[PDB]
């Protein structure tokens, strides 16, 4: 009963390992070249990241987005992950009052409450989501800082703000790199 | 809110039975060795390559058969990991695992667990994860589906002495089942944005001026084995929860339906195999009852959140620490419900973070035997247990001799079940126990206080049942974590498997008898409720002192 | 380890192998 | 057999105590794991609070000694409940061996009676051994009478004084020692050696001394350990647990936990259903071989029962000469009288007698005939002389006919109206031939037992099937069969085809319970599933069938399924008594045991118990009450009534299942508050 055994098992490792990865990146990188390769971002011959994955900005003219509590510096792809801390713990508790600091000195012409959001760390560390009322609410320190009016940031965020399908089974968000990124273009 | 998350669990149940009734339908032709349309030329001609003449074999023999199939595997696994750095397909030049390490790993996919104490992105090769990670996501799945068609031929088998052959059911599974389901999905995740090519890590010079370096290799294909085969083995750290593995709410869902898609067609094949569908509908309605009251209290426990938030001073206290702000609160809580109530493991939100009543369902829902929609098989014969005690207790109120589909259950029958009943929450209580006994176990802990035991509770719970999720926090890449968890996962996957395979020898070599007047029926309201009191009530009074210590005592502080 | 810890395992062990080989020949007792 | 003593009589409660002090020795405890834990416990509890009162251990050594106190009380009334139920089957199993043996055995050289009889006692009466009685006499062993015919009182036995028939020849032969022979004589062939008496089948009926386990208790007891396993693992395991969190809890605290957890009231009331039970079947005047036949009574779905015998009285006597056409009544008479000048059945007996006053013939002896006599048999289903030339024969229609065509001639056509006539009312038509001449009919009244109907009506309600089984004829079978009630019957039924019946009922997977008196009924009875012999019956019958109904009712399997169900249901009823109780202990003792080490968890009081030491107590001490309170009920089992599976297992689950949820809150808040009011605690 030797041979239906290694017969069995070869087959179906080279099926599932050696032919069904193998069909599945042909098709894909056919069909969805771009998204199959990680949706990447490119002005000249540099990318300038993904679409999909968050950098971490901290200049006073970039829309902010949440922090990332990765290993060695934030927004880290090699290290994904979240912070893992539970509600409590006090060192959360530490973290949260910095950030809400840190946001309400660097946005005085905003509501004194925060977003939620934007002080809790995301699950994955590379979160380039916030939510458009999320966004809005650094659109005073934006337009200062950037010389812009309400009015057009209002219409940059939703122009590169995605809803699903339907309300439930996700939230609308803003994509903050491309946000970002035509941010730099509106200035120039 | 409660509108908002009301919709949720309504279309996703709908959509739900919609896509699951005619894979049942599939899925039962299985079951009764009957090879789908446009498959019977090209299974003769397989068969007869592989040697595979569908010989009928016994318990024994079909036990021995899935047996040395994950055997095989494990140790084709091990040597794989161990060796990596001498195989192709490694851009970055990691080196070999470590043999704790290696050990775990084989283990976790081989039991259909796949615990993670690694970083994907910067451990394992794309060979690793493709020939050694993807390959066991399909098998071991196929092998929990084989062995709840061997308990589902012994119902519907009379004075038989043989369950069906378990290389033609594994073919068959795979080759006609996983493998186009999974192509489908996959591709489905490519268009909306997940990752598939063998390219080396990719340099990213952001708009700030930094320094990014995104990890790249066959994500999408993984992935979609990973959801369907109730898997849950993230091909990064941050599982579910990478824009990379799951980019969009439209995935998201598709995911959630993944998991229980397999486990409710099943439910669905048992009821047309048995020609009742009434009695596949009570197994669901049992399941769906639990899983709704189970969502439901993770949305609301979420909502709540984070008490401190508010008085720190943000403008909600929802909590949305550990999530993602495409997916919110609402479906990160059904996520949780849904990865934990089935043995799939995978995550988007990080269950450290939880509320406190947030994150004790899971782990309960985890600790019962994985028996709400389970895992892939691992879940119908799991409720399978539970419901032969309920018969047996419904009988004995009746005065009656307990039954289960016409056929007797016996003392043999109860043996087997009581083991087989026993195997996992021994592990769970004697694993947890003797982390808490020793210093590398508790050093392990991230959180201090009832939250810090309940990490170690999370992770043997979710080992021992085959489940894979755990509470991050805690540090397990250490010789004392992988082998105390490779340990719960190889005898709470394969000490369930033996006794369950022996209740289908006993109970196929019976002859089942016709209903008569005064014969109990096993569906309707009365023996779902009875049904789900049996699995509650055992569930509970067995977890209530750990839980106790852990997220109730949290809660309560 | 203290005296009491390992006096009070190997009572568990012993009960729990007690209960085990009374479940598995049940017939007898 | 049949008078119930008492529930509780203070000359057996007193000696039960006595029994249940010497159950605690470790030997006795060790066939019960689930009371062997407890047992453990307490002597676990005593040795620490020992170690308190001598200082060599730091803690309250009154609070262990409280808890050990009344952990070694849950042992002793577990083992209370034990001996009671075998005191009271002991007291029934005493009361039968206080039959008197008359040891005045007249044993005779010879068979034939009017021999010389010397003095032997009964003792020594063994197998084959002929004794002769008289009227007023005891009967001295079991056998089968083989001369003569009196009436015998079975009130030593069957509880009744109403006279039964015995007599040589037919149904009736059997008879048991410890009667009273009533009215002339009896000639009886002992057939039993000592040691095998059917009064020793009814005492180890009830003297439970090496008690075999049924499947269902086995089966339960594989549950109730795994129970105790999952019980045990979580207690052992909450000493590190808490040991982290700050001071581990204290030991005797987990002990207290893991008794109010595994399922002590099933535990220690197990032992006492089973024999609760068979003490119940001997109240009910049926003597079953073992527990397994009579738990199998509640799964069946048709009753198969004999015609004469069961249903009816039997001693079938005649009633009229119907002769054909051609023939006078003085001439039927004549050939009936050959036919049965040597035949012992009671419908020979009658055929002869009824001849006498008639017509007043002499009476004619078998030898001085010369001829000899074909005796009555179920496959012939006839009989009569075979006489020099002239042939003499009677038996059934069919058999008669059949014989009739063989030989040659054809059956009158005023006979079959007669047959159909006599066959209509009820009376079995037996046809008298004369070589190849016809010669008539005679009718065989027989009397149907009373209130056979109304209880065939219980047994239709109560979903089992009733079919008469009967060789006699198919037009008198429909009369019987619609004057006792029964669904459907079998006339013309050869004894080899009864046993196909019932494999044919069994093939389909139903459980088969049938009823029989005569000798040909014994293959019949040893395959059926459930099967109860009447004790008029013979000795054949009696040990082939499970179960022996000493009142001869032939409805008396109501009485096998009520007990046969009583105890399943008390057994799954307790069983889940003692699992929902465990949630009111969790409340009780959980924010209790870690008072200290949690605080926070106080809020899960929702009791308000007084103490934290006053809420471990009162869960341990309600934990031994509620066996003594339940002790009743395993005694008397759980009240039967005819619904459906479905309405059962409801009102089961409301009683029980929601019952013992919300008991134990109340009791042991009741008990909190009692200790409060002593000030104990
Ligand atoms: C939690 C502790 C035990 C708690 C016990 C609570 C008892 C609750 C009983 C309620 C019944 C009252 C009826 C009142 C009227 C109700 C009207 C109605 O619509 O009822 C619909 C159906 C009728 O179904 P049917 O058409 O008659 O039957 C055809 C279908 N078989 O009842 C239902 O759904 C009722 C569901 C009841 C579920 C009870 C669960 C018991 C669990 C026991 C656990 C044992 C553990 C053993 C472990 C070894
Ligand atoms: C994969 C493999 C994993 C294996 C590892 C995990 C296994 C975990 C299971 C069980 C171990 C439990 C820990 C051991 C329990 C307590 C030990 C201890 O240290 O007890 C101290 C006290 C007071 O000491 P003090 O004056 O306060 O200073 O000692 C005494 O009472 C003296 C006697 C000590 C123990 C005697 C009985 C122990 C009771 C255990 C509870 C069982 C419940 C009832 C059973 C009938
Ligand atoms: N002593 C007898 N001599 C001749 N025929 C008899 C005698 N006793 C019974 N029979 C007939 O033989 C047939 C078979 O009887 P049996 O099978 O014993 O039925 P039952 O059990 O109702 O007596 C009956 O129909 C009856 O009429
Ligand atoms: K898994
Ligand atoms: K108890
Ligand atoms: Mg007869
Ligand atoms: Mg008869």
């Amino acid at each position: 009963g030797l041979r239906p055994a290694l017969s069995t098992f070869i087959f179906l490792l080279l099926i599932t390992g050696g032919v069904y990865p193998l069909l599945t990146t042909v098709l894909g990188q056919w069909w969805f070249p771009w998204q199959a390769n990680g949706s990447l971002i490119r002005e000249g011959d540099t990318v300038r990241g993904s679409a999909l994955i968050g950098q971490n900005f901290t200049g006073n003219g970039y829309f902010h987005g949440r922090p990332s509590a990765t290993a060695e510096m934030p927004y880290n792809p090699q290290a994904s992950g979240g912070s893992n801390l539970a509600v409590s713990n006090p060192e959360l508790d530490k973290l949260i009052a910095a950030r809400v600091a840190a946001l309400r000195a660097a946005n005085p012409d905003a509501s004194a409450s925060v977003p939620v959001e934007l002080v809790t760390a995301s699950a994955s560390g590379l979160d380039n989501n916030i939510t458009p009322q999320a966004a809005a609410w650094q659109i005073p320190r934006v337009a200062k800082a950037r010389n812009l009016s309400v009015e057009q940031l209002t219409q940059l965020i939703a122009k590169y703000s995605q809803q699903p399908l339907v309300k439930y089974i996700g939230q609308p968000v803003v994509n903050i790199v491309e946000l970002n990124l035509a941010l730099d273009k509106l200035d120039e | 809110m409660a509108a908002q998350g009301f919709l949720l669990i309504a279309t996703f149940l709908l959509v739900l039975m919609v896509l699951a009734r005619p894979l049942g339908s599939g899925l039962a032709r299985l079951i009764n060795d009957i090879p789908l349309p446009g498959t019977t030329g090209v299974e003769r001609v397989l068969f007869r390559a592989l040697g595979v003449s569908d010989r009928e074999m016994n318990w024994k023999q079909y036990l021995c058969a899935i047996l040395g199939l994950n055997m095989l595997g494990l140790a084709v696994l091990f040597f794989m990991l161990l060796g990596q750095h001498y195989l192709p397909l490694n851009p970055q030049q990691l080196p070999g695992l470590s043999w704790d390490l290696a050990l775990n790993t084989a283990v976790s996919f081989v039991t259909n667990t796949n615990w993670q104490s690694y970083s994907g992105e910067t451990t394992l090769s794309y060979f690793s994860q493709m020939a050694g990670l993807t390959v066991q996501n399909f098998l071991s799945a196929a092998s929990g589906i084989a062995v709840i068609f061997a308990l589902i031929r012994a119902f519907t088998r009379q004075s038989m002495s043989t369950l069906g052959n378990a290389w033609v059911d594994l073919l068959r599974i795979t080759l006609w089942v996983l493998v186009p389901v999974a192509l489908l999905i996959a591709l489905f995740f490519i268009q909306q944005g997940a990752l598939q090519n063998f390219l080396p890590y990719q340099a990213v010079n952001t708009v700030e001026g930094a320094q990014q370096l995104l990890p790249m290799g066959p994500v999408a294909s993984q992935e979609a084995i990973k959801m369907l085969g109730t898997n849950g083995g993230g091909f990064f750290n941050a599982n579910s929860s990478h824009p990379f593995e799951n980019p969009t709410a439209l995935t998201n869902f598709v995911q959630m339906l993944a998991i229980f898609l397999i486990p409710t067609a099943l439910c669905f094949a048992f009821g047309e195999v048995m020609g009742d569908r009434r009695q596949g509908r009570m197994l669901l309605w049992a399941m769906s009852v639990i899983f709704v009251i189970c969502v439901g209290v993770v949305m609301w426990a979420e909502v709540q959140g984070n008490p401190h938030l508010l008085a720190l001073g943000t403008d909600s206290s929802i909590n949305m620490e550990g999530k993602e702000s495409r997916f919110g609160v609402l479906v990160s809580s059904l996520f949780a419900v849904v990865t934990t109530a089935a043995s799939c493991g995978a995550v988007i939100a990080m269950h450290d973070s939880f509320t406190a009543l947030g994150g004790m369902v899971p782990m309960w829902l985890m600790q019962i035997g994985e028996v709400v929609f389970g895992g892939v098989g691992s879940g119908l014969y799991g409720m399978m247990l539970f419901v032969l005690l309920a018969v047996f207790i419904a009988g004995l109120m009746i005065g009656r001799t307990p039954e289960y589909l016409g056929k007797k259950i016996d003392v043999r029958e109860m043996k087997l079940t009581a083991l087989a009943i026993l195997v996992t929450p021994t592990l769970v209580l004697m694993g947890a126990a003797l982390a808490m006994m020793t210093d590398a176990g508790r050093s392990a802990m991230l959180n201090p206080g009832p939250h810090g035991f309940s990490e170690v509770l999370y992770a043997v719970s979710s080992a021992a049942n085959n489940n894979g999720s755990a509470f991050a926090g805690l540090s397990a890449n250490s010789p004392f974590w992988n082998c105390l968890l490779a340990f719960c996962m190889f005898v709470g996957r394969f000490g369930v498997i033996i006794p369950v395979m022996a209740i289908a020898g006993s109970l196929v070599s019976k002859k089942s008898q016709a209903a008569s007047s005064g014969t109990l029926p096993t569906h309707g309201p009365l023996f779902v409720g009875l049904l789900i009191g049996t699995v509650l009530l055992v569930g509970a009074l067995t977890f209530i002192p750990a839980l106790a210590l852990g997220p109730v005592a949290e809660y309560l502080s | 380890m203290s005296a009491g810890v390992i006096t009070g395992v190997l009572l568990v062990f012993l009960l729990l192998g007690y209960l085990v080989y009374a479940l598995i020949n049940a017939e007898a007792f | 057999s049949r008078k119930q003593l008492a529930l509780f009589e203070p000359t057996l409660v007193v000696q039960a105590l006595k029994e249940a002090v010497k159950k605690l020795n470790p030997q006795a405890q060790w066939r019960n794991p689930v009371m062997f834990i407890v047992w453990i416990g307490s002597l676990l509890t005593t040795c620490i609070s020992i170690a308190m009162a001598s200082g060599a251990m730091p803690g309250n050594a009154l609070f262990s000694a409280a808890i050990s106190g009344w952990l070694w009380i849950t042992v002793l009334f577990a083992n209370f409940a034990e001996a009671l139920a075998e005191g009271r089957s002991k007291a029934q199993a005493n009361s039968l061996k206080g039959v008197k043996k008359t040891a005045f055995a007249r044993k005779l050289r010879e068979p034939k009676y009017g021999a010389a009889a010397d003095k032997v006692p009964a003792d020594q009466l063994r197998k084959g051994d002929i004794v002769l009685v008289e009227a007023g006499d005891i009967i001295p062993c079991d056998g089968e009478v083989i001369e003569g015919g009196a009436s015998v009182d079975e009130s030593a036995i069957t509880g009744e004084s109403a006279p039964v028939i015995r007599e040589s020849g037919g149904d009736f032969a059997s008879v048991t020692g410890g009667t009273r022979i009533l009215s002339d004589w009896l000639v009886i062939e002992c057939s039993v050696n000592p040691g095998e008496t059917f009064l020793d089948r009814m005492i180890a009926m009830v003297e439970g001394a090496q008690r075999r386990k049924t499947p269902n208790e086995i089966a339960l007891t594989i549950l109730l350990i795994a129970l105790t396993i999952v019980f045990l693992l979580a207690t052992a395991t909450l000493w590190p647990f808490s040991a982290w969190g700050g001071n581990a809890v204290s030991v005797t605290v987990l002990v207290a936990l893991l008794v109010c957890l595994i399922p002590t009231t099933i535990g220690g009331l197990l032992s006492a259903i089973g024999v609760a039970g068979m003490s119940r079947m001997l109240g009910a005047n049926v003597i079953a071989t073992s527990g397994r036949a009579v738990e199998a009574a509640g799964d069946v779905d048709v009753l198969l029962l004999d015609k004469t015998g069961t249903i009816t009285l039997g001693n079938r006597q005649a009633s009229e000469f119907i002769p054909a056409q051609g023939v006078d009544e003085k001439t039927l008479a004549d050939a009936a009288q050959l036919a049965s000048l040597a035949d012992e059945t009671p419908e020979g007996r009658s055929i002869v007698i009824l001849a006498k006053q008639r017509f007043n013939l002499r009476e004619r002896d078998v030898q001085s005939l010369h001829a000899t006599f074909v005796p009555f048999t179920a496959q012939s289903r006839m009989s009569g002389i075979n006489i020099d030339n002239r042939m003499i024969r009677k038996g059934s229609v069919d058999a008669i006919r059949r014989h009739v065509e063989a030989n040659g001639g054809h059956f009158p056509t005023d006979v079959d109206q007669k047959v159909d006539q006599v066959a209509r009312q009820g009376a079995t038509p037996l046809v008298v031939v004369e070589g190849s001449r016809v010669l008539g009919v005679i009718a065989l009244k027989d009397i149907v037992k009373g209130g056979i109907k109304e209880r065939f009506a219980q047994l239709r309600k109560m979903g089992i099937k009733t079919v008469m089984i009967t060789g006699d004829n198919r037009l008198t079978a429909a009369a019987i069969a619609a004057e006792a009630g029964v669904d459907d019957f079998l006339a013309e039924a050869t004894p080899e085809a009864k046993l196909a019946l019932i494999r044919q009922y069994q093939a389909e997977g139903r459980l088969v319970a049938m009823t029989g008196d005569g000798t040909n009924d014994a293959p019949a009875l040893a395959q059926a599933d459930v099967a109860v012999a009447m004790n008029s019956g013979t000795q054949a019958a009696k040990e082939a069938g499970n179960m022996v109904d000493l009142d001869s009712n032939p409805t008396k399997l109501i009485e096998v399924v009520h007990i046969g169900k009583q105890m399943l249901m008390t057994r799954g009823s307790l069983t889940t008594f003692s699992i929902a109780n465990d949630v009111a202990k969790y409340f009780a003792i959980i924010p209790a045991a870690f008072a200290a080490t949690y605080p926070q968890l106080n809020a899960l009081n929702i009791m308000c118990l007084h103490s934290p030491d006053s809420a471990i107590l009162s869960a341990v001490i309600f934990n031994a009450l509620i066996i003594v309170f339940l002790i009743p009920l395993a005694l008397k089992g759980v009240s039967y009534k005819p619904l459906t599976a479905s309405a059962m297992l409801r009102r089961n689950l409301w009683i029980y299942g929601l019952g013992g949820l919300l008991v134990p809150f109340i009791g042991i808040k009741v008990i909190d508050l009692l200790l409060t009011v002593c000030g104990l605690v």
